[PDB]
């Protein structure tokens, strides 16, 4: 599922995304393009993590110099474990799409 | 898709006091029993070879309201008697499923053993864990398809999906009718299911030979008076009042040809007819099925006979007749 | 009220055989007798309604959806429509040597769905007790057993009485059919006097049939046979898929191809 | 407050009827008891007994735990979550915010209540489109300010027709909504 | 343990039919009775299963110079505030613990169904078709042609009870019960005799029991005809021959299968 976002093309593992996901991605891309701190709210407990991670990875690929790395913080370790699971699934999907390993590292402290 | 024509089905009814709650227009238990009477009669009318059994569970104990039998009237009478049941206590899935398992364990392998638990009170107080019983159920290949009421019970969800049955929750009374009518039909046979030949016996109605000469008087076999004539058995040689029935001596099913013929339509399902609203060059005002003018913008057609049927004709054909009138030709 | 449906088996082969034989009985007189029966049925009451179906080897067609002789207008219309349509159907007909057996299951299916349509359309205030007065006139076809049994069971569920009036031949399938739904079975041996049989045995409706003396039902031989040589068998070995009555125990029934496991 | 309400229900017959209808579990300050109670609550949810877990909005259990399908199906909020008006730490935290950044004391207090309530009531919609209803048993939430400060996604679903339902009307509409959600897509 | 004796005592009078038939098998001294069986509050209980402490207290305080009413009285009897919450948590946990005590089908021949078990020149069709086409150029002959009085009278006479197509006793009451009882006895013993008869059972230990049951057939049918004789010599009316068919057919099956076994050997 490759989404032709206004800023660029962004990969996505799951089949379909709700319109609220489109709005989230476009607003997040606007904030990153402005390179200014901002705040936004999304209802779903899950799904926001995958959309955010996919958009950040695509933005990193497009403008690697713009963003050095992502620092994604969660309330509790049991919760951040689910985030690392989501990131692992996304990386597996992207690796299958590309056909080879890429210099991408992701870890939890 | 392989289908199990012969199935021994147990309709497990719960006499919980949650059944007391009148969520439906009449009392919940009364509505369930009234509709289950129709379910029993229709099940026997759509699967004569099959047989049914009712287990009523209340106050943490399960009692066999009626053992396995081929007579719908006896089960109907049991339902009518149970309508007045006190309806106080708490059900036990372990107890009910264990009773059903005890009765169904000695049943023949070829027949499909099935259980339909009409679950009303979400609670399940059991002497022993039911997850262990799930393993025995899977080993015994007893299909269990729960129908929950006003609750999506997790233990019953896992029961249904693990044992191969289906789980549902009542949206309303109309949907309850649909659920039970759907469960009436035989379920498809899965990989675990196995088929084997079953001995069958076909009796012939007999009467006095000639002017009551060398007659065969007899009363019945399960206050029966003397009967001049009736059904018999190839081996029992014992008079039977009504068919189909299992032998009380042989253990062999006695059943006539029409009863078997009643189930051929299951093997031969009717392909759905495409619904075309527009006339589509159909200049015949009169519907072929009913020879009546099409008052609605709807038409149905087969892939072989290519005939024209109205809404009522198509609905009736796919519901009850189970065969296309003109396409028979 | 009562909705009567006369399923006449007007088989051209057999009725034309009668015509060649120059016998006293003729299809014209049979149609006249059926017409008189329908007229009397509607004569019984205004609310009562009737319909007629004619059977042919190819298909089956409905014969029924001023007072020139001082006649009741409705019955006059019935007479004219049935006469014209039956003459048209008999006059126009293709020839197919391969198919000559009379068709009855399709006609009965048409009757059943017609009765269902009328029951839907009629007001719920009045209850309708439909009936099908089948009048067979030729031997049945073996290949029609399955469909005929389907329609018979549908009639049983829908509560319609199949009153059979076979003549010149005793169709075991048809007698079995009417026995299931409880309809009467009369085998008239005097074809010229057929109409008297209708105005007594068949004409009275189910409401009054119980409180009336009618000929006793004929014994029905519910025979079973194996699919090999077609002969009566008292013990059948059916499987769980075919549900087919067979000859003797076999490693695998041909109509199934299942991997039966011995034991 | 939870203990007082529980004690009153125990003195009356309501609590026994609730126990009969469904199992009841309560939260305590001690983490060991909290964990044991929640562990048993999960098994109760899996089984048909069901469970009613009484907890505190500020309780660490509320923030740590996440409710998913067939877990915390109906989220009940008994009273607007407000911290005691005697803890002097909040007095500094609040009057300083009034002095600097110009936030009204009542504004910040209602914000602290609404944010906490949204935190403790937003779990049922975790993911996978699992149905569930959030009932707030307090007329205060019906006030416009509370509704306005409520998160947009919940508020837009909320309507004036069901804004101030009586207890019985709320029960009936909850039953109907559960009926609607029971059926498949 | 005399479990068999206890079961016999339990069913001695609770169920009349079971003991009646079991005794009948011995009344004429047919066979030993060994083979017969060889071949074939709420609140206190809830507390008992709820509170293990109450169970231990009951065990230690079993009624001894006390009264159950006093024991009942003992039941109901911030520090207290937290005790209530703890008590509900523990009680619900105890209740929960008590409840958690340890193939697509394919076919090659379908016309067999189209012609099921029900059993069963060219110019003739042309001649019949043309003749019937020319038959009905005249219509509406109803005035006289359809029916005639003589034929109608013949039809009515036929419909008369003595006519064609229309062909046209509960005196004993007390004998009915005796016949029913005898039929029940025959069914009871035929059940075990036919239990494994249809199955070949080519095993020594399996065949021993069929041999014993086959001898039991002789031994029971020895006594049946004596009661038949007693009943027969009353009026010589309303013969009861259906019972004879069961015995004779069982004997025929026994002897035929014995001959088949000898042939197989
Ligand atoms: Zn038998
Ligand atoms: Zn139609
Ligand atoms: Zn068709
Ligand atoms: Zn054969
Ligand atoms: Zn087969």
């Amino acid at each position: 599922m490759k989404l032709n976002v206004d800023g660029l093309l962004v990969y996505f593992p799951y089949d379909y995304i709700y319109p609220e996901q489109f709005s989230y991605m476009r607003e997040l891309k606007r904030t990153l393009d402005a390179k200014g701190h901002g705040v936004l709210e999304m209802p779903s407990g899950t799904g926001k993590t995958v959309s955010l991670l996919a958009l950040i990875m695509a933005y990193q690929r497009a403008y690697p110099l713009e963003v050095t790395k992502l620092i994604y913080c969660s309330r509790t370790v049991p919760e951040i474990e689910k985030v690392i699971e989501e990131l692992r699934k996304l990386l597996n999907f992207y690796e299958k799409q590309e056909g080879e390993k890429l210099p991408f590292l992701g870890l939890a402290l | 898709v392989r289908l199990g024509m012969m199935r021994h089905l147990y309709v497990v009814v719960d006499g919980s006091r949650t059944m007391e709650d009148q969520d439906l227009k009449p009392n919940r238990l009364t509505c369930t029993l009234k509709l289950l009477e129709y379910f029993v009669e229709e099940y026997f009318d759509q699967n004569p070879i099959s047989q049914i059994g009712i287990i009523v569970t209340k106050s943490k104990r399960a009692e066999k309201l009626t053992e396995l039998s081929g007579n719908p009237r006896k089960h109907i009478t049991s339902l009518k008697k149970a309508v007045d049941m006190t309806c106080h206590g708490e059900p036990s899935l372990y107890n009910s499923l264990s009773i059903a398992m005890q009765t169904l364990k000695h049943m023949p392998g070829h027949t499909s053993r099935e259980v339909l638990i009409i679950f009303s009170s979400l609670t399940t107080c059991d002497p022993s864990n039911i997850y262990d019983l799930i393993k025995t159920l899977k080993a015994a290949k007893i299909r269990v398809s729960v129908i929950g009421l006003s609750a999506e019970v997790r233990v019953c969800t896992v029961l249904a999906r693990e044992t191969g049955g289906t789980y549902h929750v009542i949206l309303d009374e109309s949907h309850y009718k649909e659920l039970l009518t759907h469960h009436v039909s035989p379920p498809p046979a899965s990989s675990s299911s196995e088929c084997s030949l079953i001995r069958m016996g076909f009796p012939q109605h007999t009467i006095a030979s000639l002017s009551d000469q060398d007659a065969k008087p007899s009363f019945s076999m399960a206050e029966p008076g003397l009967t001049l004539g009736g059904y018999f058995c190839p081996q029992c040689r014992a008079k039977y009042c009504e068919l189909p029935v299992e032998c009380k001596i042989c253990g062999l099913t006695l059943v006539s040809a029409p009863h078997l013929a009643r189930s051929y339509h299951h093997l031969f399902p009717l392909d759905a007819f495409q619904e075309i609203p527009l006339e589509e060059y159909n200049g015949e005002r009169f519907c072929y099925g009913c020879q009546g003018e099409l008052k609605d913008q709807h038409v149905y057609v087969c892939a072989v006979c290519q005939n024209v049927f109205c809404v009522d004709c198509d609905v009736f054909v796919h519901d009850s007749l189970h065969c296309c009138p003109g396409c028979i030709h | 009220l009562n909705l009567l449906v006369i399923v006449v088996d007007a088989n051209p082969i057999w009725w034309g055989k009668q015509a060649l034989k120059e016998s006293q009985f003729t299809l014209s007189k049979c149609i006249d007798a059926v017409m008189v029966l329908g007229n009397s049925h509607l004569f019984m009451n205004r609310s009562n309604k009737l319909a007629v179906i004619a059977s042919h080897i190819q298909e089956s067609r409905f014969l029924y959806p001023g007072s020139k002789d001082g006649k009741y207008e409705l019955l006059t219309s019935a007479n004219e429509v049935i006469v014209e349509e039956i003459k048209d159907l008999m006059t126009k007909s293709d020839i197919k040597g391969q198919h000559t057996e009379t068709l009855l299951a399709g006609s009965l299916a048409k009757a059943l769905c017609y009765i269902h349509r009328m029951n839907k359309e009629v007001k719920d205030n009045q209850e309708m007790k439909s009936r099908i007065l089948v009048i067979k006139a030729a031997e049945d076809s073996a290949l029609q057993y399955m469909n005929f049994m389907n329609v018979i069971f549908a009639a049983q569920k829908q509560n319609i009485l199949i009153d059979a009036c076979v003549l010149d031949s005793d169709s075991g399938l048809l007698q079995q059919a009417c026995d299931i739904t409880g309809g009467l079975y009369l085998k008239v041996p005097q074809m010229p006097s057929l109409l008297q049989y209708l105005l007594w045995v068949f004409l009275p409706d189910q409401d009054q049939r119980s409180q009336l003396i009618l000929p006793p039902p004929v014994h029905v031989d519910y025979r079973a046979a194996c699919f090999c040589h077609r002969n009566l068998i008292e013990i059948g070995y059916v499987c769980s898929v075919c549900l087919s009555i067979f000859c003797n125990f076999s490693p695998i029934c041909t109509t199934c191809e299942t991997a039966f496991k011995i034991s | 407050y939870m203990e007082s309400t529980v004690a009153s229900w125990y003195e009356q017959g309501i609590l026994e009827n609730i126990q009969r209808n469904k199992l009841l579990f309560i939260e305590t300050q001690d983490g060991a008891e909290t964990s044991v109670a929640l562990e048993k609550y999960q098994e109760a949810c899996e089984n048909g007994r069901g469970a009613i877990l009484l907890s505190v909005a500020r309780g660490k259990v509320s923030e740590g735990i996440d409710f998913v399908h067939h877990y915390g199906r109906a989220v009940i909020m008994f009273g607007v979550p407000y911290v005691y008006t005697q803890s002097r730490i909040l007095k500094a935290r609040l009057e300083y915010l009034r002095d600097q950044f110009q936030i009204r004391e009542n504004d910040f207090l209602t914000f602290d209540a609404m944010r906490h309530a949204a935190q403790c009531v937003g779990r049922a919609i975790r993911g996978k489109t699992d149905y569930g209803l959030m009932v707030f048993a307090d007329k205060r939430f019906a006030r416009g300010d509370k509704r306005g400060k409520l998160p947009r996604w919940i508020q837009e679903h909320l309507t004036d027709a069901n804004l101030n339902l009586t207890v019985d009307e709320g029960v009936q509409v909850a039953k109907y909504f559960l009926r609607q959600m029971a059926q498949p897509f | 343990a005399n479990k068999e004796l206890e079961e016999k005592n339990r069913m001695l009078q609770e169920d009349p039919v079971l003991f009646q038939l079991y005794k009948d098998l011995v009344v004429s001294q047919v066979i030993s009775a060994e083979e017969f069986w060889a071949n074939r509050s709420d609140i206190i209980e809830s507390i008992f299963r709820t509170y293990p402490a109450v169970k231990m207290k009951y065990a230690e305080n079993v009624p001894h110079n006390m009264t159950e009413k006093e024991f009942w009285t003992r039941f109901f009897q911030e520090n207290s505030n937290a005790a209530i919450i703890k008590r509900f948590n523990h009680h619900s946990a105890m209740v929960l613990a008590a409840g958690l005590r340890k193939i697509a089908l394919n076919l090659k021949k379908s016309d067999r169904y189209y012609h099921g078990p029900t059993p069963i020149t060219s110019q003739d069709i042309i001649n019949s078709f043309q003749s019937i086409r020319q038959e009905m150029e005249a219509y509406t002959p109803k005035l006289t042609q359809v029916l005639s009085s003589s034929a109608a009278s013949s039809t009515i006479t036929a419909l008369s009870p003595g006519g064609a197509l229309m062909q046209g006793q509960m005196v004993p009451n007390d004998i009915q019960s005796e016949l029913k009882h005898l039929y029940v006895a025959v069914g009871e013993l035929l059940r075990h005799f036919w239990s494994c008869f249809p199955v070949n059972t080519p095993f020594l230990e399996e065949k021993v029991v069929k041999m014993k049951s086959n001898l039991e057939r002789f031994q029971v049918t020895k006594l049946c005809p004596f009661q038949e004789k007693i009943r027969r010599q009353y009026l010589s009316t309303n013969l009861v021959s259906h019972i004879e068919e069961m015995l004779q057919t069982a004997y025929n099956k026994l002897h035929t299968w014995q001959s088949r076994r000898l042939m197989k050997k």
